[PDB]
């Protein structure tokens, strides 16, 4: 279905860099992506969620084009934003319904 | 340095069994400072002017005229705290002679000067201040 | 030194200048030959005696002479190591037998004694030295260079300082016999500024020092004036005052860059920046290709334009900030004004459009041109080529905008001049190995890329290598190209085999010596043909080597982000000042509207005034990003980066969402009028 | 300090918590909501924090009210960066017999707030008259500064930033003083749990 | 449900797999320790023939399933429960010998300080009495071993024992034969109490001739000869407790010069006792005897701070906390309630016991023989360390010395326990200790009346850490009172003998410190350890050897070597440490054992400033020879040069290498020469264009030109690889000879560095030192003429062999590394 990468803080390995490449070789009716040494088939509707924890992380600008970056920080009017949601659900909790 | 209820215990042991042994004698007092100061608080000491301090206090307190009321703090010539160690009375009394001593919290308890209290003071000042400006957040947020 | 007691020196000149004569007993001055006009087609086989050169030229007479090893030590580009190449090309073969030894960092002490015992025989005994008392000279050039480990103290250094003391080198094989070496000379080459700034001082006692200086404004006018003015003798009578204006000038120029310093110096992000001699030398590399029909006659705007770009693209190209691309234009713009002090018209020859090119001729079917073509021409030729590359070869899809036009123009440039190898720097997505490829393909060359799996080794790369050096070797060769990237060099050792091919001819021990005796006898065939003396032996595995050196491009391709590039070119001293950096900026704005509307093509849109319109907002959004992503970085400290594969890679996601999205609508619409 | 790690889950409940409390039914339920949740969370961490550690903590809520402005006090942003940290300018040898040095070089820091800019030369108008007399006095916090420097007591963070350049010893009773004045229900919050 | 069927096969294979590697393991010990051992086989008949009936079928199951090769054949639910069958039965016979082991520990209670793997040897070779003996020098301080009496039929092993040997090779003759009887464990705990019998017997011998040597023929000196090392110590000081004693008795009588004269013979003896270590003697009756002056210098020590603070009262506390020792027969002895009684001259109340006083703790000398390991200088500090402990162990609880690391907490306690007699166990905490390691360790310390000193306990898992607390609670709490038996937390019902101590030393301030639990710190009373003042040190150093005013000289030196410090241009090659003090005094004291008539001040003079010299620069030169000049002020000191060899250096110089001769040249030829006559290890450094090779080759070129040929073997140490050098193991497992190590075998002999005539051979090694490349070689640098390899080969350096290192900056050189050297 899908795989989360925890950790990987910066300078993604060179093993995943093949991976990161949005590019899957056709071979056939088939579909085989070369992963690592040996090439492995690749089965249509694969995730590959990476998260990184690290308060202002540095990537190559290469990596940066290769994966999208999506930065979840809950910060100074993040929160603000959510305890509204999370307060007007418990105050005025009729007409949120 | 790291003093603890068992180093109080421990320098009791040792001065009832020197008490036993002495029983209707005068006691060894001169032998029992040494032990108390230089021994029970040579463990935590190295510094060798707080070990010179250390003993200074206890020199001071332990003496003959102990047993008669006298003054437990330092060189109050006529400041006017006077806390003296209970003549003899019931074990009671010596808890309520604890709490008939000042409220209030001097320097001078400890042979100190009043003004070494205006500089911890200053001090505690200072430690707030220090503190506050590690966790100052965002910087003002800019303007 | 002018306080030298009875024997005054005569004045007007420095003490170095002059040698005590006994015959005339005066200090005469020493005496420089006039360079006569060779035809070495490698530039670096070129070698103007000057005052400097001629007075080192007897300090290693005087070196060799006497058993004493010698030390250069000057600034990257001074010139050292042609000095010493020289000198040991003129030597006698039976006297002497010369053999270098370019130090990589990683030339560890197994890896220095492996080439000491190649060159030396075997002697009655333990000992080993040349049979007929030769002297083995064993130049080490980067002498700095060597990885300093963490104490301080390089391992190689350190075994010369036990075999010029003791002279026994303990047999890394065999560790009891002590091997005692005989009859070697060292003649380093140290440059002050890179590696080990200083070696041992418990070595530099061993050698004689003499300092290489900064290039004066007489050395270059002695250089490059009599390379010129024979070089012009042969195009036209008149256009030859223009040379010394022209020199003159590329000085000029050259001054006004290392003077402000504060703009251009070397630094740690300014690494490339170094300005010396190899830049010099391929000006005047690039001013030595006009042929006679075509530049013959008034040459007093063709020459200065032909000069303008050559400077420009040795200059330009190698700069990072457009603050200093300004900074240069006005130098040059000074330069044309006092030197070449024509400033011809309003319109100066320095210009935007000023593109040089030798291919441009060729296709249309005119015979070795170096001339400016306009944009619109090379717009005609790099299209009908790209349609010839995809066509032939596997299919790579570019636009051909305006920048990367030039970038075609100036690889195919730096592959034509024989020696010189290319050095792309830019950001991953750049489409420089791309456009490299076209770039050999406009040039009849042929590129040989290895292929690296996960699992590669050393020895894999030594086959993959010593595969194109089979095909080299064989005589009637299309000089191959060799691609490296980034990705391919996965661990640092692999660029030492690469390093040791881009600063001379080929790797040494990437073969049998008994494989080399039949590739030079492929050869021998070729030799007498070009009418090269035959059966010396010694000639001929120097002609081969110019030969290998001439039909061999190596065109590495880099990105300049969290100093991979600045450490590798601390570490090889050949990938930064043996080749001739060209450095991708990213790209206009004027060149992302055309990549975009290339790719909006072949999508339907109302009043295809839309389409250009889209267009134009495809590319502010990506130039709109670049101006933020430098508000975010000055604001806070989280660094955000986009690249022109990023923008490549938006314009796809756009086609394929609104493809989709208009495909639900354009059905779901369809079901509403079939039911009315 | 470790162990004073809070988590986001933890918090919601006690923020939420302090919500579920107000007893308030919309007449003043807003501003009488934000109070409870102040006090609420403030509570619930002093319980943790050390003695030397409770009155730093109560100072970093009133000041970072201050800092957003959800309740109203005279401050420049100047002005409290000067109070968290007094920069010592030596240069200006001319001092008090009463005076430390250290005192003069932090009022040589405090000269450079464009509201304190002209306080040098006023405390040597009437130096031993009116500054000696209040300097000498136990709790000088309370009392007033007689060269009609009144107006500082009248802004009770002005004359917070005054009292640590020349007496910092009363620094920590001045500054509790002070959060009861200035921060709502805060003789609550300074009391707390005695 | 093909897969599911081969995922269950496998399920299957991984039980019965596991299972033979659990027993076959387990069953290589158990069989190991019943094979070759007819002595613990008629111990346990029950559980040994089960065990026979249990391999005997292993050896047959094993050889049934070497038809069916492969996992999937072999593999069967039949032969997992048969393998089940026998991990139960092998956990059987593993708690039998377990159970076993518990009772001869139980029976001999020093066997528990044994490694397991020792004990089950001992109880093996139970009538191999001589293989038992070679393991008490783990269990014992000293007794090393025995001698034996070579016995009737040669075949059998001698059991009569006429004495014991100790770790440096001292003999002390037991009165009669000591015979081994059956049982290991029986014989032992018989022989623990004969040593003690012996070593009391010896001493009623020693104090009857210790009285008769003040006013009899024979001498102190000459009587110490006689005796032990540690009954020729106890002696002197229970006669120095008995003068201090008559002279607070004659004080009291009102002679003032009592405490002056007790001072004054105290320090002739001192003096008369310095003579004797000077003039040759045995090494043995060098400790033997210097191990009496750093004793009588602290006996000194006292009776003159007794003069200086005039204290004229005995029982006051001055003499009570000094560490005193008395032979008295007590008609009211106290000493049956103080502690238990254990040996039978204690309790017989007849024959005069040695007791030990100290602060109002009073416990009987334990006669536990040491064999002239060497005594620690007394300190001021060491003297108070002294009253904690002994004050802790009064008080029922444990000691813990506390301080930074090289002060000897460990040494000083183990001093204490040696002095009282006791023996002292010493154990290496590395926070791998379980709960049942440190229980095993209690038990057997509980036992035998020992003393467990825990070098960096401090790192002990804080896990672990909360178990001593309540291991050691227990056996604390059984103390105070003062039950014989005792219940421990698991094997409950133990013998307890009174005078068990536990100490532990922590490194207060070490890295990866796990902070005790309060719980704990409260029955450890701690002692504050300072790094010991360098004065007294070397007072002791100078008084080995034969300085007679040492006192007054060694505060000269103290202020020397710190003052250089403070006030030279600080330099990596200077060495002011303690270590560079040593060496300084060893040539000034071969200096003053030359010529014993002159003056002590100008031979220390002499000798400080012809050392430091050669090490001292140019600009530090000028400004030392002052400093010198300061601390001795009126001395003019006489340079000592060498006559013959500097006449022989400027020939060579001149004839055969050609340099010229220069008067500071040959000045630094002698002065190497010096260096390496008593220095195996060299350092000729200096800057790098210099005569640094040429001075060390006029060197070889006088030796060749005076001695005989001395070969060399320049490596240059760095250019080579640390491994290449030494030499390591390839992919294949075949050790290739190195080049420092191949040179060092090929010089011992056969080659051209061998010996024949070399006078004086020596590899020169002119590279820069390098932390991680010398390390290898630290062994050799030490006093040790030892180098250990890869392939664990040694290499004995001949004591005519140097080694000498031609470096321009110590930069990265360790400040130990110059030390050595
Ligand atoms: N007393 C002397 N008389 C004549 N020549 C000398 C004398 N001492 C040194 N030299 C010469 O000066 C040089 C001294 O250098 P040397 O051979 O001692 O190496 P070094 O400087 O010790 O080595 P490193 O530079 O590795 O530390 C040699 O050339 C030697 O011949
Ligand atoms: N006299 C000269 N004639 C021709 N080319 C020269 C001359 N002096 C220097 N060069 C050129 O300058 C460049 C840089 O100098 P080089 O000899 O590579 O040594 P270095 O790295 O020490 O500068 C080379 O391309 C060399 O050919
Ligand atoms: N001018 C251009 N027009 C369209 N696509 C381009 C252009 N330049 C580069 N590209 C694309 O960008 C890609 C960059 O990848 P690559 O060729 O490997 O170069 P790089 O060396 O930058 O990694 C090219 O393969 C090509 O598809
Ligand atoms: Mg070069
Ligand atoms: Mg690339
Ligand atoms: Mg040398």
């Amino acid at each position: 279905r899908a795989v989360l990468i925890e950790g990987i803080q910066q300078e993604i390995d060179a093993t995943l860099d093949p991976l990161l490449q949005r590019a899957v070789k056709k071979n056939g009716n088939q579909l085989q992506l070369e992963i690592g040494g040996d090439p492995i088939d690749y089965d249509p509707n694969f995730k590959l969620f990476l998260m990184t924890k690290l308060i202002n992380p540095h990537f190559r600008p290469e990596i940066a084009a290769q994966c999208t970056i999506i930065n979840f920080i809950v910060t100074e009017s993040g929160l603000e934003e959510q305890f509204i949601a999370m307060v007007v659900n418990i105050e005025k909790n009729e007409l949120e319904m | 340095y790291p003093f603890n209820m068992g180093d109080l215990r421990d320098s009791y042991l040792v001065m009832n069994r020197y008490m036993e042994q002495n029983q209707g004698g005068k006691v060894p007092f001169n032998d029992l400072i040494y032990i108390f100061g230089e021994i029970m608080y040579g463990g935590h000491i190295v510094d060798d002017w707080d070990r010179r301090l250390c003993n200074s206090y206890l020199f001071n307190t332990m003496h003959e005229q102990l047993f008669d009321e006298l003054e437990l703090f330092p060189y109050i010539e006529g400041k006017g705290l006077s806390f003296k160690v209970p003549g003899q009375n019931p074990y009671e009394k010596y808890i309520e002679h604890i709490e008939t001593s000042l409220k209030q919290e001097t320097p001078l308890a400890y042979g100190l000067h009043p003004n070494a209290e205006i500089g911890f003071r200053t001090d505690q000042c200072k430690t707030l201040f220090n503190t506050l400006l590690e966790l100052m957040p965002k910087e003002q947020s800019r303007d | 030194w002018k306080g030298a007691a009875k024997v005054k020196f005569p004045e007007q000149g420095l003490c170095y200048d002059y040698y005590y004569d006994i015959n005339e007993n005066k200090w005469n001055t020493w005496k420089v030959e006039d360079y006569l006009p060779n035809d070495q087609p490698l530039f670096s086989k070129i070698y103007v005696a000057t005052i400097h050169t001629t007075r080192l030229r007897y300090m290693i007479d005087i070196h060799l002479q006497r058993r004493k090893p010698i030390l250069f030590i000057g600034s990257a580009g001074t010139g050292k190591t042609a000095v010493v190449r020289d000198y040991l090309n003129s030597t006698r073969p039976e006297q002497v037998s010369h053999k270098t030894i370019n130090f990589s960092s990683f030339t560890d002490s197994l890896a220095l004694q492996k080439n000491i015992e190649s060159m030396v025989e075997k002697k009655n005994g333990r000992n080993y030295g040349s049979a007929t008392n030769k002297v083995l000279i064993c130049f080490i050039d980067d002498f700095n260079m060597p990885y300093v480990d963490k104490y301080g103290t390089q391992s190689p250094i350190q075994l010369l300082r036990l075999i010029l003391d003791y002279g026994s080198i303990f047999n890394r094989e065999q560790l009891e016999e002590r091997k005692f070496l005989q009859d070697l000379l060292f003649f380093g080459c140290l440059n002050q500024k890179s590696g080990s700034f200083t070696v041992d001082l418990r070595l530099q006692r061993n050698f004689s020092v003499f300092s290489m200086y900064t290039p004066s404004s007489d050395v270059i006018k002695t250089i490059f004036g009599s390379i010129l003015n024979a070089h012009l003798s042969t195009i036209d009578d008149k256009a030859q005052k223009m040379a010394f204006k022209l020199v003159e000038a590329t000085y000029f120029t050259f001054d006004k860059i290392l003077k402000n310093t504060t703009a251009f110096a070397p630094s740690a992000k300014r690494f490339h920046y170094q300005f010396n001699f190899r830049e010099l030398a391929r000006v005047c590399e690039g001013i030595c290709r006009t042929t006679p029909g075509q530049y013959s006659g008034g040459d007093q705007g063709k020459l200065v334009r032909l000069w303008a770009h050559e400077m420009k693209r040795t200059f330009e190209d190698r700069f990072i900030a457009n603050e200093h691309v300004e900074f240069f234009r006005r130098y040059l713009t000074e330069a044309i004004s006092k030197c070449i002090g024509e400033f011809p018209e309003t319109e100066n020859p320095i210009a935007e459009p000023l593109i040089f090119t030798g291919f441009v001729a060729a296709h249309q079917g005119l015979d070795q041109q170096y001339t400016q073509c306009t944009i619109p021409v090379l717009k005609r030729v790099l299209d009908d080529k790209l349609e010839e590359y995809n066509e032939v070869k596997a299919q790579m899809n570019l636009v051909l905008f305006q920048q990367a036009m030039e970038h075609v123009s100036r690889i195919c440039r730096i592959l034509d001049m024989p020696g010189n190898n290319a050095l792309l720097v830019g950001v991953g997505g750049s489409g420089k190995q791309s456009l490299c490829r076209l770039s050999t393909f406009i040039n009849g060359f042929e590129i040989d890329q290895l292929v690296v799996t996960a699992s590669f080794t050393i020895n894999d790369l030594r086959n993959n290598l010593q595969e194109i050096y089979k095909k080299i070797a064989k005589p009637n060769s299309i000089a191959r190209v060799f691609m490296i990237t980034d990705s391919q060099i996965k661990e640092e050792q692999f660029l030492i085999p690469i390093n040791d091919m881009l600063n001379s001819g080929w790797i040494f021990d990437l073969f049998p010596k008994e494989d080399m005796d039949s590739l030079v006898s492929g050869v021998r065939n070729e030799a007498k043909g070009e009418g090269v003396d035959v059966n010396n032996l010694t000639a001929l595995t120097s002609y081969f080597l110019d030969k290998i050196r001439k039909n061999l491009k190596v065109v590495l391709c880099f990105s300049p982000v969290g100093d991979t590039m600045r450490i590798r070119s601390r570490k090889f001293p050949g990938i930064i000042n043996n080749t001739s950096i060209d450095w991708f900026h990213p790209w206009p704005h004027e060149a992302l509207i055309d990549v975009a509307f290339r790719f909006l093509e072949e999508i339907e849109f109302p009043t295809e005034e839309i389409r250009q319109s889209i267009s134009l907002n495809m590319a502010k959004v990506h130039s709109s990003i670049d101006t933020a992503n430098e508000k975010f970085l000055k604001l806070e400290r989280r660094y955000n980066y986009t690249t022109p594969k990023s923008f490549l890679e938006l314009i796809d996601f756009y086609k394929k969402l609104l493809t989709e999205k208009r495909e639900t609508i354009q059905r779901q619409i369809q079901r509403y009028e079939m039911g009315l | 300090d470790h162990m004073y790690q809070y988590s986001l889950e933890s918090f919601i409940t006690f923020f939420f918590k302090a919500i579920n409390r107000t007893t308030v039914r919309d007449e003043n339920r807003i501003p009488t909501l934000i109070l409870n949740i102040r006090q609420t969370i403030y509570q619930w961490i002093s319980r943790g924090l050390f003695e030397k550690h409770k009155l730093i903590f109560l100072t970093l809520i009133v000041f970072r009210l201050m800092q957003k402005k959800i309740i109203d006090v005279a401050y420049e942003v100047a002005e409290m960066d000067f109070l968290i940290k007094c920069p010592a300018r030596p240069g200006v040898e001319n001092t008090l017999d009463w005076l430390p040095n250290i005192s003069w070089d932090q009022i040589q820091g405090l000269i450079n707030l464009e509201e304190f800019r002209n306080f040098a030369h006023q405390l040597e108008k009437e130096a031993p008259n009116r500054f000696k007399d209040w300097y000498n006095e136990l709790q000088p916090e309370d009392q007033k500064l007689p060269l009609d420097w009144k107006r500082l007591d009248s802004m009770p963070f002005k004359k917070l930033l005054v009292l640590r350049c020349l007496r910092p010893d009363r620094m920590t009773i001045s500054l509790n003083n002070f959060i009861r004045a200035v921060l709502p229900q805060g003789d609550a919050f300074v009391e707390m749990d005695q | 449900d093909r897969v599911e069927d081969w995922r269950e096969k496998l399920g299957r294979v991984d039980v019965v797999v596991n299972e033979w590697l659990k027993v076959q393991k387990n069953w290589k010990i158990l069989y190991n320790i019943f094979l070759l051992s007819e002595d613990i086989r008629m111990q346990l008949p029950e559980d040994t023939k089960v065990f026979e009936g249990v391999d005997k079928e292993f050896k047959d199951m094993m050889s049934e399933v070497s038809a069916n090769p492969s996992v999937v054949e072999a593999c069967t639910i039949e032969r997992r429960d048969v393998l089940v069958g026998w991990s139960q039965a092998i956990k059987k016979c593993e708690k039998a010998l377990n159970d076993y082991l518990e009772q001869k520990k139980k029976s001999f209670p020093r066997f528990y300080f044994l490694s397991n793997q020792s004990l089950l040897t001992i109880l093996s070779n139970g009538q191999n009495a001589p293989k038992v003996c070679e393991y008490l020098g783990d269990c014992f301080d000293g007794l090393k071993t025995l001698t034996f009496e070579p016995p009737a039929n040669p075949a059998e092993t001698s059991k009569v024992g006429i004495g014991m040997i100790s770790k440096d090779d001292e003999k002390v003759p037991f009165s009669s034969k000591f015979i081994c009887e059956g049982a290991v464990e029986h014989w032992l705990l018989n022989l623990e109490f004969r040593m003690r019998e012996t070593l009391q017997e010896i001493l009623e011998g020693a104090k009857n001739t210790a009285d008769l040597w003040d006013s009899g023929d024979k001498p102190r000196e000459e009587w110490v000869e006689g005796y032990n090392a540690q009954i020729a110590l106890l002696t002197t000081t229970i006669v120095w407790t008995e003068d201090v004693g008559r002279a607070f008795e004659d004080l009291a009588g009102g002679s003032e010069t009592a405490m002056k004269e007790c001072q004054k013979l105290i320090e002739v003896r001192l003096e008369n006792l310095i003579k004797k270590v000077r003039g040759d003697l045995h090494i043995l009756e060098r400790w033997k005897i210097i191990n009496i002056i750093t004793i009588d210098v602290h006996s000194r020590d006292v009776v003159e701070k007794f003069v200086i603070q005039k204290v004229s009262e005995a029982e006051s506390f001055a003499w009570l906390s000094q560490l005193k020792f008395y032979w008295e027969n007590k008609p009211d002895s106290d000493m049956h309630l103080r502690q238990t009684l254990r040996f039978p001259w204690e309790k017989d109340k007849n024959k005069n016991k040695c007791i030990i006083r100290i602060v109002d703790w009073f416990r009987f000398y334990s006669y536990e023989y040491i064999g002239n390991a060497i005594r620690l200088v007394i300190t001021p500090l060491t003297d108070r360390c002294y009253i904690t402990l002994t004050q802790a162990l009064n008080l029922t609880m444990g000691g813990a010395p506390a301080g930074p690391a090289g002060t000897g907490k460990t040494e000083t306690t183990k001093d204490l326990g040696r002095a009282i007699g006791i023996p002292v166990m010493v154990f290496n905490c590395s926070d791998q200790m379980n709960k049942d390691s440190m229980a095993q360790i209690f038990m057997g310390l509980s036992q035998s009346g020992a003393w467990g000193c825990f070098d960096e306990f401090n790192r002990i898992s804080i896990e672990v850490l909360s178990v001593v607390s309540t291991q050691v609670k227990c056996v604390l709490d059984a103390l105070k009172e003062k039950k014989t038996k005792f219940s421990f937390v698991e094997e409950g019902e133990i013998q307890l003998q009174d005078t068990v101590g536990f100490f532990i030393t922590m490194n207060p301030g070490y890295a990866g410190r796990t902070e005790l639990p309060e719980n704990l710190k409260a029955l450890f009373r701690s002692c504050a350890m300072v790094v010991p003042d360098l004065a007294l040190i070397c007072e002791n150093m100078l008084m080995s050897e034969g300085f007679t005013m040492a006192r007054v000289l060694s505060r000269k030196f103290v202020s020397l070597y710190m003052l250089s410090r403070e006030l030279l241009s600080k330099q990596k090659h200077y060495d002011w440490g303690l270590r560079a003090v040593k060496s300084v005094l060893r040539q000034a004291g071969k200096l003053k054992r030359g010529d014993p008539d002159m003056p002590e001040d100008p031979l220390l003079m002499r000798a400080l400033r012809d050392f430091n010299m050669p090490k001292i620069v140019t600009d530090d030169k000028v400004i030392f020879r002052r400093l010198i000049g300061d601390l001795f002020p009126k001395l003019d000191p006489p340079t000592k040069q060498n006559p013959e060899l500097k006449k022989i250096v400027q020939d060579t110089t001149k004839k055969d290498m050609g340099l010229v001769a220069e008067e500071l040249f040959v000045t630094k030829v002698v002065q190497l020469a010096e260096i390496l006559e008593v220095r195996h290890c060299c350092f000729v450094i200096g800057p790098p264009g210099s005569g640094k090779t040429c001075v060390w080759k006029t060197l070889i070129k006088s030796y060749i030109n005076s001695g005989e040929d001395a070969e060399y073997d320049t490596l240059n140490p760095k250019a080579v690889t640390s491994d290449e050098l030494f030499g390591a193991y390839t992919k294949t497992k075949e050790w290739k000879n190195g080049v420092i190590a191949v040179i060092m075998k090929n010089q011992v002999k056969n080659e051209e560095k061998y010996k024949a005539t070399h006078m004086h051979k020596w590899s020169v090694l002119d590279g820069d030192i390098d932390p991680e490349w010398i390390e290898s070689l630290n062994t050799v640098m030490d006093d040790n003429k030892v180098l250990t390899l890869v392939s664990n080969d040694r290499i004995f350096l001949t004591p005519q062999m140097r080694l000498i290192f031609e470096i321009s900056n110590l930069r990265n050189a360790t400040p130990a590394t110059v030390s050595r050297a």
